[PDB]
RNA sequence: GGCGUAAAGCGCACGCAGGCGGUUUGUUAAGUCAGAUGUGAAAUCCCCGGGCUCAACCUGGGAACUGCAUCUGAUACUGGC
RNA sequence: AGGCGGCCCCCUGGACGAAGACUGACGCUCAGGUGCGAAAGCGUGGGGAGCAAACAGGAUUAGAUACCCUGGUAGUCCACGCCGUAAACGAUGUCGACUUGGAGGUUGUGCCCUUGAGGCGUGGCUUCCGGAGCUAACGCGUUAAGUCGACCGCCUGGGGA
RNA sequence: CUGCAUGGCUGUCGUCAGCUCGUGUUGUGAAAUGUUGGGUUAAGUCCCGCAACGAGCGCAACCCUUAUCCUUUGUUGCCAG
RNA sequence: ACUAUGGUUUUUAUU
């Protein structure tokens, strides 16, 4: 385990009461973070991660957020690993048996424009059913070249998915989050604390995790 | 390794016109004869397409049954809405014990020596919901470390 | 559904014709007399000579026809470039001289009066007919075709009941103008009860 | 076995008789249970065997009537103090 | 509890918290009993502007017994008795107990230069939200119809009741 | 004789935009979802949005037909030069 | 500104 930012710290109450899972103080109205009782939690959230990567398991990285949708493209120019920067879908993998209907209409639309039936009279209306590729590029496009289903769901923030989130819980998929004192989990089943700030969440970790996809091999 | 059994059928009640639908309902049952049921319901147009629907859907599903002596691991209560289910073990070397339209269940699971109560609703197509809510209630320890049995 | 009829109603577009026949047009309507003296000795000798489809060819005061048959060695024997043992025959029954012609056939068993006539020899004789329906829509579908309807209706019992039935495979375009659906009738009485078959097979649209 | 509704919560509160009531150490042994004696005939349903051809009828012991009284004990729990 | 507000008044039951203390089971529920009235009704005496069961007049209509529209009795106000009753409907029984959180109201009790031209703990009560669960479904959600207990009352098909 | 038997053909809405499918989803279930919702059209037509998605038949296409300017022909039809 | 009626019986799934 590396950096991991994990506090600055800063601002007041907006944490969860119950339901407490790292927070044991307030001083300055600042509230504290325990790092001891987490130390067999970064020892597992990458120990595992590296695991089913020395197994090729399929790992799905999720950034729709506008601070982490281009940093996660450049992380897909540095790894071979799946990325979604766009839309989901309900049934985006709890409905695949039917749902690759759409991954196969994808890759019918992206050769259809060569077609001697294109050329045909107005550029304009020669285009109109090709143009609906824009939208399975938006939703399925991260996917379409997966062949199934991901052994994983990796996040970088704990509450700003939600369908992302549907689609892989349900479905016996574990999803990995990071979590800030601004923040509480749920639908997650490997949990850590982090930060909610882009230089730490996204300039950080988003690098140290693809540090340990490429050691696979198995 | 497979047994396969016919429970029951019924014609849709609706008066459609003028005359009646032509829809059938079917329920069938499969196993193993050893410790394993699944159950299946579909409704198609006449007997010879509902029958296969329901064929279909308990080629689907798979549920363990606890075993201990040859009889249950322990009684069981499963419960589907007016089906209130509750079953039992029964004495060494007996199989009557079973009758009725729970024969039909046991003789695809292989365990005859079984007694059950309804509580409520025999009706087949909710009784078999209530039967296999009582399986997942079946218990498999998993706790020999600390507690007896087993 | 079910009236529109594939080689009724929709046989006046782009389907081969079965009967052409020349006459001068003020006695056209005294030569329609004659449609039926054509066919009247005729009809059963084309299973006979295993005819899968006939063309009534007929100039001004002639006849000549043209038959498409998978197996002419029933009818001609070896090796086929001589017709004069079935033209003798068309021309004693029609009273004038005759000229005939036969062609071949390609995919015989593609064909929904073969499915028709495979059905009906269950049908007529009171015998298990599923199993030459099961089997014909295999045969079809893997010898060619994208949808089959092969229909049964009328002493299905069970002893006394009649009953209809079907059981469609691929998909069967019946409305639609262009289809090009090959289709067959057949109807009969035992004189114990009366049966139905109906046939029709899609292949590719215009 | 139920009482918001399909059938049932008193118009409501107070209260005599009845029902119910924190906790520990003594003490009692009513209630509870334990070691035995006495009895519940003939039978019941059941387990194994007998006098008569089978069977009735008659058996000859099990299993059993889980209560009621007396004797000798236990004191956790419930009740009395 | 049913019930109770034009305004202004006196007599009298009841709740509970913080720092603590004393008494010593004195705590809960009840067969039959105990006690009283909203609006009309009855008795026995007053009063009458407006409204108005009943009642009178013309339309409307087949008729109008209702609406329209002109008049109007009892009653409505007031008191001592009798009536003792309903949706006395927030369709929910009285008491004891265990649950997970947000913000305000109300009523107590603590803390923090209050440091902001403000907040956080925590009992009795409460308005809106709100995580499990309960249900035939709509609903009930710690002031639950969740979860477990003490006591009393009630009920066995339609209608007859 | 009879359209309360059995075929066949059948009125009108109306070329109207509607009727459906498979696999998932949801309820105790008949049933619902999609096809609803938001703009638009002649329109289940097209975008938007999306636990439902893509599809089938109907549609739109396809087919016939018209004013203008050309074009083949050149007649017993026509006459600008 | 305007109103009340309908007894009893009651048919497709196949020659």
């Amino acid at each position: 385990m590396l950096k991991a930012g994990v506090h600055f710290g800063h601002q007041t109450r907006y944490w969860n009461p119950k339901m407490k899972p790292f927070i044991f103080g307030a001083r300055n109205k600042v509230h504290i973070i325990n790092l001891e009782k987490t130390v067999p939690m970064f020892n597992e959230a990458l120990a595992e991660l590296n695991k089913i990567a020395s197994r090729k398991g399929k790992i799905l990285f999720v950034g729709t957020k506008r601070a982490a949708s281009e940093a996660v493209k450049d992380a897909a120019l540095s790894c071979d690993q799946f990325f979604v920067n766009h839309r989901w879908l309900g049934g985006m993998l709890t409905n695949w048996k039917t749902v690759r209907q759409s991954i196969k209409r994808l890759k019918d639309l992206e050769t259809q424009s060569q077609d001697g039936t294109f050329d045909k009279l107005t550029k304009k209306e020669a285009l109109m059913r090709t143009r609906e590729l824009e939208k399975l590029e938006n939703s399925l496009g991260g996917i379409k070249d997966m062949g199934g289903l991901p052994d994983a769901l990796f996040v970088i923030d704990a509450d700003h998915e939600h369908i992302a989130i549907k689609e892989a819980n349900n479905l016996g998929i574990p999803v990995f989050a990071i979590v800030d004192t601004n923040s509480d989990p749920d639908g997650v089943d490997f949990v850590i604390p982090g930060n909610d700030d882009a230089i730490r969440a996204v300039t950080l970790y988003l690098g140290a995790v693809a540090a340990t996809v490429r050691e696979g091999r198995s | 390794e497979l047994q396969e059994k016919l429970i029951a059928v019924n014609r849709v009640s609706k008066t459609v016109k003028g005359g009646r639908i032509f829809s059938f309902t079917a329920l069938t049952v499969v196993g193993d004869g050893n410790g394993r049921v699944g159950f299946g319901y579909g409704k198609a147009r006449e007997v010879p397409a509902a029958i296969q629907k329901a064929m279909e859907k308990a080629r689907r599903n798979m549920i363990n049954v606890a075993l201990n002596n040859g009889t249950l691991q322990h009684p069981v209560k499963g419960v589907h809405t007016g089906s209130r289910v509750f079953m039992q073990p029964a004495s060494e070397g007996t199989g009557i014990i079973a009758g009725g339209a729970m024969r039909a269940v046991l003789e695809v699971a292989g365990v005859h020596n079984v007694l059950a109560k309804a509580y409520g609703s025999t009706n087949p197509i909710n009784v078999v919901r209530a039967t296999i809510d009582g399986l997942e209630n079946m218990n498999s320890p998993e706790m020999v470390a600390a507690k007896r049995g087993k | 559904g079910q009236k529109v009829h594939p080689n009724g109603i929709r046989l006046g577009i782009v389907k081969p014709w079965n009967s052409t026949w020349f006459a001068n047009t003020k006695e056209f309507a005294d030569n329609l007399d004659s449609d039926f003296k054509v066919r009247q000795y005729l009809t059963k000798e084309l299973a006979k000579a295993s005819v899968s489809r006939i063309v009534i060819e007929r100039p001004a005061k002639s006849i000549r026809v043209t038959i498409h048959t998978a197996r002419p060695g029933i009818v001609i024997g070896k090796k086929g470039e001589d017709v004069e043992k079935l033209r003798k025959v068309v021309a004693d029954i029609a009273g004038v001289p005759a000229q005939i012609n036969i062609a071949e056939v390609r995919k015989p068993e593609l064909d929904a009066k073969l499915v028709a006539d495979s059905i009906t020899s269950q049908l007529e004789r009171r015998v298990m007919f599923r199993r030459a329906m099961k089997r014909a829509v295999q045969n079809a579908m893997r010898l060619g075709a994208k949808g089959i309807k092969v229909e049964v209706s009328g002493r299905l019992g069970g002893a006394e009941i009649a009953r209809t039935e079907w059981y469609r495979e691929g998909r069967v375009p019946l409305h639609t103008l262009r289809a090009d659906i090959d289709y067959n009738t057949s109807e009969a009485h035992t004189t114990y009860g009366v049966i139905g078959v109906k046939v029709w097979i899609f292949k590719g649209e215009i």
